[PDB]
Order: structure tokens, then C-alpha cells, then sequence
């Protein structure tokens, strides 16, 4: 199923 | 997460899992206050990108050269950008897209 990366501020 | 005057810019990164990332196209999506999660743009393995209508060139994807990781660069940022921030892949729905750990951007009028 769906694989969630992390998202943050770069 | 980040937050910029209108006109401003600001920079994303996704991290995601390695066999993910080697094989699979990366969706950002994202979620304004009261609306619902939209897909804004996919990059795959081989730095193929996809964007949604409402991009308009304003919004680029890249992979980094050693990691795992994404970028969404922003440019000319404006209000209605304000949203939560997804990255996401193998979803089955734009639904989806937006059920992990978002980061908020907020982008104030001048």
C-alpha cells in the first residue's frame, strides 16, 4: 500500500 | 514547517524509504485549511517530473544526488499556498496522499 515519506523544511 | 511573506520562496524536503525511493515515482501533495488533499506534482527514479495544472512553473522537484531525499523548491509563493505538505508514493487514491507527516507552510499577504 501507500509508503509516507517525511516532510520538512530544507 | 515554513513561513514566507507573498513573493517569498521557500524549500521542501522529503525523506522516504530507500526501496521507495530507488523504484517508485514521489508524490507531493497537499492540503489547505478546510479542502481537501490534492496532488501538486510526482518526480520518478530517472528525474521524469509531472505537475499539476496549477503549478504554472512555480513549484520544481529534484532528487538529491547521495540520498534519499526530494525537493520541492517554491517560488513566487502567494497566500492560497498555505497548506500541509505531503510527500508520498504507491498511494491508491489522492486521499491518501495526504495521511502521513506533513509540514505547514504559511504564506502571508503584504
Amino acid at each position: 500500500g501507500v509508503v509516507h515519506g517525511v516532510a520538512t523544511v530544507a | 514547517g515554513g513561513s514566507v511573506q507573498a513573493g517569498g520562496s521557500l524549500r521542501l524536503s522529503c525523506t522516504i524509504s530507500d526501496a521507495i525511493f530507488s523504484r517508485y515515482a514521489v508524490g507531493w501533495f497537499r492540503q489547505a485549511p478546510g479542502k481537501e488533499c490534492e496532488l501538486v506534482s510526482t518526480i520518478t527514479p530517472d528525474s521524469t517530473t509531472t505537475h499539476s495544472d496549477f503549478v504554472k512553473g512555480r513549484f520544481t522537484l529534484s532528487r538529491d544526488n547521495a540520498k534519499n531525499t526530494v525537493y520541492l523548491q517554491m517560488h513566487s509563493l502567494k497566500p492560497d499556498d498555505t497548506a500541509v505538505y505531503y510527500c508520498a508514493s504507491r498511494w491508491r487514491s489522492v486521499s491518501e496522499g495526504c495521511g502521513g507527516q506533513g509540514t505547514q507552510v504559511t504564506v502571508s499577504s503584504a
